């Protein structure tokens, strides 16, 4: 399968979906932390939010990273498959 | 609202578990899983 390019790209798609899903969850959690519809700052703390924002951003980058790498791997497998058939004209 | 935040965190962890399934399906990459874990755990912690 790390030999099947159509599959890697598919896998990339999945991780992209995961990335979208996390971004949307992070955005809903942001709103909830802020806690709004007069509501004063009895809501979620400033330092915890920063931890969260950071954790979310890490997760999204890692997810983007796996996507990117799979896409690059597919591209790399095709480039070499193609180069191989040429050498054997 | 503290209820919403707990429900969201529960949903976040389902998503984390969903991700682990895909990672496994995409067979020294045990660090990806560990780091992934850490960050979700941090989010989960701060929301209980």
């Amino acid at each position: 399968f790390m030999t099947d390019p159509h599959a890697m790209r598919d896998m990339a798609g999945r991780f992209e979906v995961h990335a979208q899903t996390v971004e949307d969850e992070a955005r809903r959690m942001w709103a909830s932390a802020q806690n709004i519809s007069s509501g004063m700052a009895e809501a979620t703390s400033l330092d915890t939010m920063a931890q969260m924002n950071q954790a979310f951003r890490n997760i999204v980058n890692m997810l983007h990273g796996v996507r990117d790498g799979l896409v690059r791997d597919a591209n790399n497998y095709e480039q070499q498959e193609q180069a191989s058939q040429q050498i054997l004209s | 609202h503290g209820a919403m935040i707990r429900a969201q965190a529960g949903l976040l962890e389902a998503e984390h578990q969903a991700i682990v399934r895909d990672v496994l399906a995409a067979g020294a990459c045990q660090e990806f899983i560990t780091q992934l874990g850490r960050n979700f755990q941090v989010i989960y912690e701060q929301a209980n």
